[PDB]
RNA sequence: UUUUCU
RNA sequence: AGGGGAUUGAAAAUCCCCG
RNA sequence: ACUCGUGAGAGACUGCCGGGGUCAACUCGGAGGAAGGUGGGGAUGACGUCAAGUCAUCAUGCCCCUUAUGUCCAGGGCUUCACACAUGCUACAAUGGCCGGUACAAAGGGCUGCGAUGCCGUGAGGUGGAGCGAAUCCUUUCAAAGCCGGUCUCAGUUCGGAUCGGGGUCUGCAACUCGACCCCGUGAAGUCGGAGUCGCUAGUAAUCGCAGAUCAGCAACGCUGCGGUGAAUACGUUCCCG
């Protein structure tokens, strides 16, 4: 189907179809299909319009996610690298940020290794 | 092993079926020690075969592991600094066991979703020949007779 | 051991979290177990001599 | 974090200092070795002087970074790279 | 009374041996529902079996410690020391088949330097 | 707005 | 690094701990007032030989035997020796004290001593084959003695490098956990360094 | 009814024999119930210390201390009896707590 | 078979 | 040729990767 | 009465029978027996080696500092990072993941400690103090893997959890540099791993949780222990290593 700018893959039991939206996990999952009433245990194939209207209309109203959601959080991102805060400074250098162990691991923040 | 041969362990029977061979075929296909599973495995595969065949289970698997049990065998040398490898007649045991082994081993490599499916599919190939395991001790056979001048070192 | 730390952690400290265990015998700060006071060296050396009641080698 | 139910911290020495800085009205730079205040809306205007442990960094406040503990804005190792 | 007791590694379990039919009374449940494996029922019943008096006795057990298999082996020498107190002349086919072995296996003191018992680290001569 | 993000933790 | 602590191989079975108490609150406590005791004692007397310490303590009466070459010198007749220790005690305080000295019977069955008489010999000038020869005489003419084993090491003459030296006569059974050891050491202090001096002396068996 | 618990505490074993002795007689002696030296569990607080200072951390010696403990249950407490455990005088090994 | 030096 | 692994008690030789 | 707890005691000695043995030691089989041949595992390191380790546990000869190379405090560092090695842990999925129901341990730990029912939270936890110096009370009657059931259909995925953002709780004078834990989101590498190389011979390997010491808190995936489920193979000394 199709909800608040995402595609629902194909065959899927809806707790993980509103997964593949940006602000949504499993949690919010179950949270949202209880609240709307909508079996959890039903294909994507037999969805209707007028449960994706309700869908859409109550993760839009209680909940933020997808664009907005992505432009806020690289905001917060681009904010504590502005005042110049500790974070911030790690931010930049491409480090980790939380304090952890740069003389060894870290490559998920470096990235690939390259050599000397 | 540096003072002599060390003892053989008594395989109990099997309480379903009552070979000593199926229990054998658990003990294969055992991994990290969860024995439950094995047993409901081994025991599913049977009665896919049974199933798909029509026909008693025990049997299949006997036709099937004489039909990859090998005869013949190639134990590696090193001699004069040239390595040979060596045509090696097989004691019963270790070729039940090398059979057994095979066929388990290329079940984990088939495509047939669930290894409850793999094994019995890879039995009942067995038993008509067709698998990949037959196939293996052919390979085996095969590069025993070639090396067959070898012989001669008889180690 | 610098005798002014061993008398330094006798004191009372101004915080309650300052304040460490350092073994009475030698003054040792790491690895003093509890119980005894003792850090594992001089542990083993009384109880090798029989000062420490009801301790002893052990084996199972 | 600190917990809500403590209330944010900030040790009584700057507290009292950053009150007669504010009262008089004069802003001047305060030489703190407090790394570990937080900051509250009344630092807001003010610059410190912090500890980085070799010496006192100018800081200037501003309303993005309260919440914050001081010493988050001078750094202390120095890396230059290889 | 019959009363007698099998140990198997950190399992006792002790069996009390009735007269009646071939009922099995485990901690309050059937042999089925307790031990739920084809094996462990094998097992258990074996030493009947073997004297061939299986069905002649009602048992009623306590089990403590030790797991469904170390509890099973327990269970299965106190079975097989009961046995030997009702009719003392099956001794010899009993303790033929070995069901009278108190099984001498039990887990090992981890030791230190090793990682568990007989597995040691890891070791580089580089 | 920091400031009020601040006063509605502690205030 | 080689073999353990004689005295404390036996600890269970052949011999005793060197105090008696019980308390689990109080332990700790009883410990470092231990380690007290045996420092001033260790210290304050050197000129009698010092055997033994063995402490015991019931609620707040603590009693203190210590085993001693010759008492003589450990209280003067009119109780000189005893002031100054029951005094040192009463500044530990462990509130009462009562102080009792115990002169070892055969002064040369006691690995202890044996070992602080090698070691006055060698720190004064002496030869030391010599020290090392005639404690073990003197030791092995004793009834109870059945085999002794004496073993200095260290800068020894003053030579600058490290000899060991070890000498033995009759059985040493080390390994036996039903032998009666008694293991004793001592450093003698020297104008060259320390010298370390362990004598085991074997007198018969335990059977119980 | 009265039941006096006196409960015994040492690190030595037959020093626990020698106060069981010690008090059973006691209370035997001036007519009393006593159940007797009933047997508890040992307690073993283990501690494993490495061998050298300064590394091999590898070569390491236990220690062990064992708690032995007896029950003695003294039944209808004759005042006499009473004032003998009172003045009972036991080894500096054993711990008695008398409740 | 091949294996140089410290 | 050079850099990093690997065999080596440590180097050569050899074996893998790399720019 | 059965366990069990801890005291004393019996019991394995080639003792009993058959064969080889020089009629010697010892070896191959059998019986009895819970166990058979040093039953299993510990503790136990000979004379010495290596100028091995440690003047930072301690003690110490000699040399040096004594207006500092002593000592007191705040802040910082010991956690930095283009790299390279080493030991571990989680993985790469269906013998699996996730939801529901359910069964079985051993050992341990506890005073300004362990802290229950109840109530407030989604959950770390908060409020409260039953009861215990503990075979009693608390750590829930203790586990997890197991079994029964449902769903997922082989995919960079309902695999994988790194990373990053927001929001919290607790410990502490104080979590910025530098704590752990929980909630919501985020969702990377990774498709069994080149040359090489390591461990292990039976309750072992493999896998599964549990407790402890140190400790206010924790970098614990470490260390020391406890138990659960539990294999394969050993033809044999030619080859590598000692
Ligand atoms: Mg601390
Ligand atoms: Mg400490
Ligand atoms: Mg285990
Ligand atoms: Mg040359
Ligand atoms: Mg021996
Ligand atoms: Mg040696
Ligand atoms: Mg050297
Ligand atoms: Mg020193
Ligand atoms: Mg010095
Ligand atoms: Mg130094
Ligand atoms: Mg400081
Ligand atoms: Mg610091
Ligand atoms: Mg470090
Ligand atoms: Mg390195
Ligand atoms: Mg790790
Ligand atoms: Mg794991
Ligand atoms: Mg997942
Ligand atoms: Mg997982
Ligand atoms: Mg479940
Ligand atoms: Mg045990
Ligand atoms: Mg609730
Ligand atoms: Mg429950
Ligand atoms: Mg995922
Ligand atoms: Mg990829
Ligand atoms: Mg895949
Ligand atoms: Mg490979
Ligand atoms: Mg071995
Ligand atoms: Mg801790
Ligand atoms: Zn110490």
């Amino acid at each position: 189907a199709r909800l608040v700018g995402v595609d629902l893959p194909r065959d899927k039991r809806m707790e993980i179809a509103l997964t593949y939206i940006y602000g949504i996990g499993r949690t919010r999952s179950n949270e949202i299909l209880a609240a709307t009433g909508i079996d959890k245990n039903m294909r994507t194939k037999d969805l209707t319009d007028d449960q994706v209207t309700v869908l859409r209309d109550y993760i839009e109203g209680n909940l933020k996610v997808e664009g907005d959601l992505r432009r806020e959080v690289q905001a917060d991102i681009r904010r504590k690298i502005e005042i110049g805060c500790y974070q911030g400074l790690r931010h930049r250098r491409g480090l980790p940020v939380r304090g952890q162990r740069t003389k060894t691991n870290a490559r998920t923040r470096k990235g690939p290794k390259r050599t000397i | 092993p540096r003072k002599g041969p060390a003892p053989k362990r008594p395989l109990v029977n099997d309480p379903v079926y009552g070979s000593q061979l199926v229990t054998q075929l658990v003990n294969k296909v055992l991994l990290e020690g969860k024995k439950s599973l094995a047993e409901r495995i081994v025991y599913g595969a049977l009665e896919q075969a049974r199933e798909k065949t029509g026909t008693d289970p025990v049997v299949t698997l006997k036709r099937a592991l004489d039909n990859v049990k090998p005869a013949l065998e190639v134990r590696s040398r090193r001699v004069g600094g040239a390595t040979y490898q060596v045509p090696v007649e097989v004691r019963p045991d270790r070729s039940t066991t090398l059979a057994l082994r095979w066929l388990v081993n290329f079940s984990r490599q088939r495509r047939e979703k669930t290894m409850v499916e793999r094994l019995a599919n890879e039995i009942l190939d067995a038993s008509n020949g067709l698998g990949a395991s037959v196939k293996r001790r052919e390979d085996t056979h095969k590069m025993a007779e070639a090396n067959r001048a070898f012989a001669h070192y008889r180690w | 051991a610098k005798k002014a730390l061993v008398h330094k952690a006798n004191k009372k400290p101004k915080f309650a979290v300052r304040a460490y265990t350092r073994c009475n015998k030698c003054g040792r700060p790491h690895s003093v177990y509890r119980k005894f006071g003792l850090c594992r060296i001089c542990l083993r050396e009384m109880a090798h001599a029989g000062e420490l009641p009801g301790v002893q080698k052990s084996s199972w | 974090p600190r917990s809500l139910k403590k209330g944010p911290f900030v040790d009584d020495h700057l507290l009292k200092k950053v009150d007669v800085q504010n009262e008089k009205n004069t802003k001047q730079v305060i030489k703190t070795w407090s790394r570990r205040s937080t900051i509250i809306p009344d630092f807001i205007g003010h610059t410190f002087a912090v500890h980085d442990g070799r010496k006192h960094v100018p800081v200037f406040v501003t309303e993005a970074m309260v919440g914050h503990k001081l010493g988050e804005f001078a750094p202390t190792r120095t890396f230059k790279g290889h | 009374p019959i009363q007698t007791v099998g140990r198997r590694k950190e399992a006792v379990v002790r069996v009390r041996l009735v007269p009646g039919t071939g009922q099995f009374n485990l901690d309050g449940r059937t042999l089925e529902n307790y031990f739920p494996n084809k094996v462990h029922q094998q097992l258990i019943k074996a030493p009947l079996v073997t004297v061939d008096r299986v069905d002649q006795f009602d048992i009623y057990a306590h089990l403590d410690g030790g797991g469904p298999s170390g509890q099973a082996g327990a269970l299965r020498l106190a079975i097989a020391r009961a046995l030997i107190l009702v009719q003392p002349e099956d001794r010899p086919a009993l303790k033929k088949a070995g069901f009278l072995t108190r099984d001498p296996r039990a887990i090992e003191r981890k030791k230190y330097g090793l990682k568990k018992a007989r597995k040691a680290p890891q070791y580089s001569k580089r | 707005g920091r400031v009020a993000r601040f006063e509605k933790r502690y205030g | 690094g080689q073999k353990i602590n004689p005295h404390g191989f036996r600890l269970g079975i052949t011999t005793e701990w060197k105090s008696r108490w019980y308390a689990d609150k109080q332990y700790k406590d009883y410990v470092k007032e231990d380690v007290a005791i045996r420092k001033l004692l260790a210290t304050g007397l050197e000129r009698a030989g010092i055997a033994d310490v063995e402490i015991e303590r019931t609620r707040d009466r603590v009693r203190v035997d210590i085993h001693t070459a010759r008492p003589g010198i450990v209280i003067g007749r009119r109780g000189t020796e005893a002031d100054r220790i029951r005094a040192d005690l009463e500044k530990l305080t462990g509130k009462q004290v009562q102080l009792n000295i115990l002169e070892v019977k055969n002064p040369e069955s006691q690995a202890q001593l044996v070992a602080q008489g090698v070691a006055e010999q060698l720190s004064n000038r002496v030869a030391f084959r010599r020290a090392m020869r005639k404690a073990i005489q003197s030791a092995m003419r004793q009834p109870n003695v059945k085999g002794i084993r004496v073993q200095c090491s260290g800068r020894l003459g003053g030579a600058e490098m490290s000899r060991s030296e070890f000498y033995r006569e009759g059985r040493v059974p080390l390994h036996t956990l039903r032998a009666d050891i008694d293991y004793g050491l001592y450093e003698a202090k020297t104008t060259f360094g320390r010298i370390g001096v362990k004598v085991w002396i074997y007198k018969g068996d335990i059977v119980g | 009814g009265q039941k006096i618990r006196i409960r015994l505490k040492a690190y030595d074993h037959e020093a626990i024999d020698a106060s069981a002795r010690k008090i059973v007689e006691t209370v035997t002696r001036t007519g009393a119930s006593v159940v007797g030296p009933v047997p508890l569990p040992t307690e073993k607080n283990v501690y494993c210390v490495i061998r050298s200072p300064h590394k091999y951390k590898d070569s390491r010696e236990h220690f062990e201390m064992r708690t032995h403990k007896r029950l003695i249950d003294i039944l209808d407490p004759t005042p006499k009896t009473v004032d003998a455990l009172m003045r009972i005088d036991l080894p500096a090994s054993v711990d008695v707590n008398i409740q």
